[PDB]
């Protein structure tokens, strides 16, 4: 499926371009099957702020900054769940069992 | 070029005002040649010959609008029905003016009846506006009148469809009785205190006396009734501080008649601008043909738009009622009616008068008393619910674990055996284990006591048609939770799609898959992908628990229905029966969750799990609907997830092996 990415030219100006790219994988298939079942219209794009989310003096970033400040509707992509994220928004039921691990030789 | 208007009116002053309004109706409409004549009739102490006299006199008069304006009728039925029915035989609009019964709201029965008053269910809409001010989400409905009770419950569900919430308890029964006190004590045990009442004066006085004998006028109780419930002996039995409603100019007869004459006159002058103007003939002798422009003139009445009147704007909706009416909100300050609010078309404005409540402060009573004693139901899970009989009488043997930790048991109440074996033998014994200590951690966390009991069977609960009335019902823990006898299913409940359609869920605590219990040539099965189990026989005996959620999960999977027709011959009641049968080499395979069979493999080394790990799902705590024990409890569960308390619970039973 197509999406956009606001890539800036330099650090001198804040002006950038919305380069359109293609996407596939796991969550893309999940979103396509949700569009098959629910039969809605979606607005898919990418975030350019950064990672998942981190509060710096009551200011969130990334997908948390997009959803909590209501610049989007929902986060379909991958996101870890802890206490304050469940405080600020309402997660759905978990579907995949993904914990943490340590890689060694 | 004449229009006749019929009316049933007794007082000569209101008849003179009616004729004066008919005479002044043609004042501002120019010099057009239309004439307006009025015919009014009195009343005979009966009702059949009254209906006869009025119906044949209005057939002989050939009127277009029929008015009934008698609020002090001696009969408490308030039925101008037969004249409206005779006009509906020829589809003639009768404008009712006094009563507000919802049985007139049916346009299928009342084909040609209109009215300029709403029914009382819209008052509940105002009470729905009470839900938009004081932030209330749980109500208690009580309706005795079965004629309007279904319509009131339908309007209530239509209003609650926007929030997608449900009422806590609804009641419909026969008026005239006096024992409703047990239902009031069951309403006392509920969390909410919102009392919504829809009955006559006798049932209202009966429930006022029943609440006064039970002393239900304390703090936190919500009292909210209408104008019918504050009259007669119900006014004498009325507790103070009650919040009632008042119809502005509902009893004011003269202005209501004048506004009705204005509505009828402007509707007639609107209808005179059209063609196909038929007339109802002399239908009393030899004329049964219907009036052909019945629904046409009804549609003319549907588009009735107005901007002038004594009180406000009048317009007929899809139900034919009066909208945007101004209401009054009264308070009973020491057996004296004191006005505390006004109501616009959609908005409530309280005045500068204080809101005196029957309990404590003048603010809103937070009448959602959450369950501080949780009736805990559970099923006998073997690694999770350990049940032991007491030593002498109700005591628990405090045995110590290997980690220096005493076992924190609980006094649970459970039966001996199943209903064919032991029908009714229920004793208090000692229960402990995983979810027991989880509930102890929850009670350490939050502000509640509890009450641990068991379930009457060894089944989770399945949806099956009961043999009468052809209705699917539940049983087990779902059958006991929805019946109100339980409060919270603390059990490893199977989370699926069908259960979440009826109740709400919390965050899952257990996370595991599915596996096969075998006994140790390939003695293993390697999961579902064994071709000898796809087409089974009498050799490989695989089975499951009778009435389990795994059976429903495989019933949805229509591609393996042969396994659905094979496990039905070997359904066992409990998993301990399956363990006893597989130890004695009577079984060969058993579909079950992972970690329970891993714990049993730690118990007995011959028990071996299979290789495939499919349906990696989660088990949580069975919950009620929207409740104050949802957010706090889910945050407590997440606090238990984030720390090493799950590892401590593993150190109790899961991580330790034998």
């Amino acid at each position: 499926v197509p999406c956009r990415k606001f890539v800036k030219i330099n650090n001198s100006t804040n002006e950038g371009m919305n380069v359109k790219k293609c996407c596939k994988g796991f969550c893309i298939d999940i979103l396509k099957k949700l569009s098959r079942t629910v039969k809605f219209t979606y607005d898919l794009y990418l975030v350019t702020n950064g990672k998942h989310g981190k509060k710096v003096n009551n200011v969130w970033n990334g997908m948390i900054g997009e959803v909590v400040y209501q610049r989007a509707v929902m986060a379909v992509g991958s996101l870890t769940i802890n206490e304050e994220r469940s405080e600020v928004v309402d997660f759905s039921v978990p579907f995949v069992e993904t914990g943490i691990s340590v890689m060694v030789s | 070029k004449i229009v006749n208007i019929g009316a049933v009116l007794s007082t000569r002053k209101h008849e003179q005002m009616f004729r004066e309004a008919v005479n002044q109706a043609n004042k501002r409409h120019g010099s057009w040649k239309i004439q307006l004549n009025a015919t009014s009739v009195t009343h005979k102490p009966n009702a059949i010959q009254m209906a006869l006299s009025v119906c044949e006199d209005l057939i002989s008069s050939q009127v277009y609008a029929i008015l009934v304006s008698h609020p002090p009728t001696p009969n408490d039925h308030f039925t101008p029905t037969p004249v409206s029915y005779t006009a509906g035989f020829y589809r003639i609009p009768v404008l009712g003016l006094t009563t507000r019964m919802s049985i007139y709201s049916d346009k299928s029965i009342h084909l040609s009846f209109l009215r300029t008053v709403p029914p009382y269910s819209h008052q509940s809409s105002v009470w729905f506006e009470m839900m938009r001010v004081y932030n209330w989400n749980h109500i208690i409905l009580l309706v005795s009148d079965d004629h309007e009770g279904r319509a009131a419950q339908k309007r209530l569900e239509t209003l609650l469809e926007e929030r997608e919430s449900k009422a806590e308890k609804v009641l419909q029964f026969d008026p005239g009785t006096k024992n409703v006190t047990a239902l009031l004590m069951e309403a006392r045990e509920l969390e909410a205190r919102v009392i919504i009442l829809s009955a006559s004066e006798d049932d209202a006085a009966t429930v006022y006396r029943a609440a006064a004998m039970l002393n239900m006028t304390g703090s936190g109780y919500v009292w909210l009734v209408g104008e019918r419930e504050i009259s007669g002996n119900a006014l004498r039995y009325a507790p103070d501080g009650i919040i009632g409603l008042q119809l502005i100019n509902g009893k004011n007869e003269s202005a209501h008649i004048s506004d009705a004459v204005g509505v009828v006159a402007q509707a007639v002058h609107e209808l005179l601008e059209k063609e196909n103007i038929t007339d109802p003939p002399r239908g009393c002798v030899g004329n049964t043909n219907i009036w052909k422009t019945g629904p046409l003139f009804k549609r003319v009445l549907m588009s009735s738009k107005y901007a002038d009147g004594v009180t406000g704007r009048v317009e007929f909706n899809e139900d034919g009622d009066r909208k945007f009416a101004n209401y009054s909100i009264m308070n009973l300050q020491n057996r004296k009616l004191v006005q505390v609010g006004i109501y616009n078309g959609t908005h409530v404005i309280p005045n500068d008068r204080k809101i005196i409540w029957p309990g404590g402060e003048t603010e809103k009573p937070r009448g959602y008393q959450m369950s501080t004693r949780l009736k805990i139901v559970t099923i006998h899970q073997e690694p999770f619910v350990y049940v032991k009989p007491t030593m002498s009488d109700g005591t628990c043997k405090e045995e110590f674990t290997v980690n220096g930790d005493p076992v924190k048991k609980v006094i649970c109440t459970g039966p001996n055996d199943t209903s064919p074996g032991s029908p009714r033998h229920t004793v208090p014994q000692c229960c402990y284990g995983f979810c027991i200590d989880l509930l102890i951690k929850l009670a350490r966390t939050m502000n509640f006591t509890y009450e641990v009991h068991l379930v009457a069977d060894g089944k989770f609960g399945t949806q099956e048609r009961v043999n009468n009335s052809n209705k699917k019902e539940w049983n087990g823990m779902m059958g006991e939770l929805l019946s109100g006898q339980a409060d919270m299913i603390v059990a490893p409940l199977t989370i699926n799609n069908e259960r979440a359609q009826y109740i709400e869920f919390s965050k899952p605590f257990k996370y595991q898959g599915l596996t096969i219990l075998v006994k140790k040539p390939e003695e293993r099965i390697t999961g579902i992908n064994d071709p000898r189990l796809r087409n089974p026989s009498d050799k490989f005996i695989y089975a499951t628990v009778k009435q389990s959620s795994v059976d429903i999960y495989f019933r949805r999977q229509v591609e393996l229905s042969t396994m659905y027709r094979h496990m039905e011959k070997h359904n066992y009641e409990s998993a301990a029966e399956a363990i006893q049968a597989v130890r004695d080499n009577k079984l060969h395979a058993f579909i079950w969750d992972s970690a329970v069979l891993e714990f049993e493999a730690s118990q007995k080394c011959d028990l071996v799990t299979t290789g495939e790990l499919f349906f990696r799902s989660g088990f949580g705590i069975g919950m009620r609907k929207d409740s104050p024990w949802k957010q706090n409890v889910s945050l407590s569960i997440l606090k238990s997830h984030e720390n090493g308390f799950m590892e401590d619970l593993d150190k109790t039973w899961v991580r330790y092996q034998e």
